[PDB]
């Protein structure tokens, strides 16, 4: 019931609806696999890499704030609990 | 007639000069431009690693 609870929220995705949802499970994924926050980071990231290619830059925490130059339709900010999974891919 | 017309044509009225430009070799080469290495990095901070 875990998986109901967090709850996913995503304040700004300038991504497709379809893209946006693999997003929500691979988050909720990431969290209960991961055990620290560096962990957190490291396992999107590898995950988005292998399903679309290129560089891709991931960053999560409590308290930050984040200007970026991004490949436009590749930037997606969603918070769950207290955790904010930013993902932008870069050419 | 035929005589007089090769008769016509001197040394002295009709040099024959040969020209040519000076042409540069061809030549075929390769270059391979590769941007560089961009290495992953991974940090962590806390409110105490940074106070630490």
């Amino acid at each position: 019931s875990h998986l109901d609870k967090v709850q996913p929220v995503i304040k700004n995705s300038d991504m497709s609806v379809e893209m946006q949802k693999e997003v929500e499970e691979v988050a909720k994924k990431a969290i209960d696999y991961c055990n620290t926050d560096k962990e957190i980071a490291t396992f999107i990231k590898d995950d988005f890499r292998s399903r679309y290619h290129g560089t891709w830059h991931c960053i999560v925490g409590r308290n930050f704030g984040s200007f970026v130059t991004f490949e436009r339709s590749y930037y997606i900010y969603l918070y769950v609990g207290q955790l904010a999974i930013l993902l932008f891919k870069t050419g | 007639e035929e005589a007089i017309k090769q008769t016509l044509r001197n040394k002295f009225n009709y040099n024959t000069r040969e020209c040519q430009t000076i042409n540069p070799s061809i030549r075929e080469r390769g270059v391979s431009t590769e941007p560089p290495p961009s290495d992953t990095i991974c940090g962590n901070i806390t409110q105490w690693e940074i106070f630490d």
